[PDB]
């Protein structure tokens, strides 16, 4: 069944698994109309499928013409969900299909089991891990293409950039973790930490700065102290 | 009115006959259960004053042949057997009678109750299920599982009710995932009614089964099998009016005869909540949504 701190190290060995995020699926911003009720608009979102061990997303970016003249949107979102995810797989050789895919959310386990019925070899398991990939769009080059796709479009980064050529997996997972829930805790504060020295760029090819290993060491301490300061005020403790 | 004649009782006992019930002692010279009304399927219990554990019987229809029940002391039970020798039978019968060793089925001339708990049971669809076809009567206990249970040991002791299984290849078309799965009409309508059992009436018949072998026996997968034929039926948009309100009829009779005190085991909270309250025939079932919320409300 479920995915917790006892079988952690399990995201790191030789399985091909799946994370899959649906938080950022549906999008609305919430706006008054001239009657003075309210009305949602949809934006852009995107499906968070990540492999843990090498870093590779599969970012499955919702074009908002998929829920035109769709009723209930946030329930059709983790169908969408688990129909795209079960196309991924499909499109993928047999060595590259994934053992298991584990979602982040429990109400993604029915539809995404429903789209898998053709892969029982496929185990889908919930997590009790509260992982921060809701902040997937607070990465500036994530937002980016999202928010320009006109149309459905898969785009393929990797969320660790070169990390791997230096650390384990277990290690870039841990410093992926550590930046989505600063980020997610207070972007403002969490990005002026990432980008206050001009002196240390973004590869084109990346999605965070090259930092050497002394100056990871002093970003990850940043994010850490910024965790607890908010955690802090959040709860007058 | 047909009669099922008994060689002894050698041990303490509780026979069921149907839905009633009565205690022979060890040794009391009973010899059986006479006036049973003909035209219905009937099921004949025991349950051993000693073994409280292991509940079983035998569905019969005295249309089919003569039975009779023996007490083996090798395999422990009272056993079912069918006497060939019509005239042999009439005469072990009618001296019985003279000498009135034998319970009358005792039923009120009022009373509906049996033929509302068995409307659309047909003994040729319960050997079906309960596969010894060398007798014309179906042996069922606590303990027989059922195929479906086997999949998640013995095949030939198994009770073969038509799988249901929500999240199978079988309820999902290819391309309608969502579509079939929130709304199970087309695993009802095509699948299952027009596919598998033809008609409504051999659907109700294996419900109406299912619940007897669960309230009988206190069979868990016979349970499993009753509450998944209501769960498939409420789950669906799209249902003929008058399978509504026949569904309606057999639950109100079902849940009317229920023991008080087994309404904690026999009934699954989860189902009758999404039936009654959430599903799409949340409205369509009056006669078993008011019975349910007067004699069990605790569960709702």
């Amino acid at each position: 069944g479920a995915m917790n701190s006892s079988n952690y190290a399990e995201l790191f060995n030789n399985d091909i698994k799946l994370f899959v995020d649906d938080t950022n699926v549906y999008r609305v911003t919430v706006h008054k109309t001239f009657e003075g009720n309210v009305a949602t608009k949809a934006i852009n979102g995107c499906i968070f499928t990540l492999n843990p061990k090498t870093g590779h997303l599969f970012l499955k970016i919702i074009h908002t013409s998929v829920w035109a003249g769709q009723k209930r949107l946030s329930q059709l979102a983790k169908w969408k969900t688990a129909e795209e995810v079960s196309a991924l797989v499909r499109s993928l050789p047999k060595e590259e299909q994934p053992k298991q895919i584990i979602v982040t959310r429990k109400a993604m386990l029915d539809p995404l089991e429903v789209h898998m019925l053709d892969f029982p070899n496929i185990a889908i398991r919930p997590t009790e891990l509260r992982l921060p990939f809701s902040a997937a769009m607070s990465i500036d080059k994530l937002s980016d293409v999202v928010m320009k796709a006109t149309e459905p479009q898969m785009v393929l980064f990797n969320i660790y950039d070169d990390w791997l050529d230096r650390i384990s997996s277990y290690t870039a997972f841990s410093r992926l973790t550590l930046l989505l829930r600063a980020l997610k805790t207070n972007e403002e504060s969490a990005k002026m930490i990432l980008l206050s020295d001009p002196t240390i760029t973004i590869k084109s090819y990346h999605l965070w700065p090259s930092f050497t290993d002394e100056q990871w060491i002093t970003i990850e301490s940043q994010m850490r102290d910024l965790i607890l300061t908010e955690y802090g005020r959040k709860y007058n403790v | 009115m047909n009669t099922v004649p008994f060689t002894s009782a050698p041990i303490e006992v509780t026979i069921g006959i149907d839905q009633y019930s009565f205690n022979v002692k060890e040794n009391q010279p009973f010899h059986g259960i006479k006036d049973i009304p003909i035209g219905h399927v009937h099921v004949i219990h025991f349950q051993h004053a000693d073994n409280s554990s292991m509940r079983y019987g035998y569905w019969f229809d005295c249309r089919m042949g003569n039975f009779y029940i023996q007490y083996d002391p090798k395999d422990g039970l009272y056993k079912m057997m069918e006497e060939r020798d019509g005239a042999k039978f009439e005469n072990i019968v009618h001296n019985f009678k003279e000498r009135q060793m034998m319970v009358s089925y005792p039923k009120i001339d009022e009373d509906d109750t049996w033929y509302n708990l068995t409307e659309f049971v047909q003994m040729d669809k319960i050997r079906k299920i309960v596969r010894k076809d060398e007798n014309q009567f179906s042996y069922v206990d606590s303990s027989m599982t059922t195929v479906q249970e086997n999949e998640l040991s013995d095949p030939a002791h198994s009770l073969n009710y038509t799988v249901i299984n929500f999240k199978s290849r079988e309820a999902i078309r290819p391309g309608h995932e969502m579509e079939d799965f929130l709304d199970k009409s087309y695993y009802l309508n095509t699948v299952m009614l027009q596919g598998i059992f033809k008609n409504s009436s051999n659907y109700f018949g294996e419900l109406q089964f299912a619940f007897l072998n669960a309230m009988f026996f206190g069979n868990y997968g016979s349970s499993l099998q009753w509450h998944a034929m209501i769960e498939l039926i409420c789950s669906s948009a799209t249902v003929p009016k008058h399978m509504l309100d026949k569904l309606d009829e057999i639950l109100y009779y079902q849940i009317k005869t229920l023991p008080e005190q087994y309404s904690d085991i026999l009934l699954n909270e989860r189902v009758w909540n999404i039936c009654l309250y959430s599903s799409f025939q949340k409205n369509s079932l009056h006669n078993t949504e008011k019975i349910m919320e007067n004699k069990y409300p605790e569960l709702l």
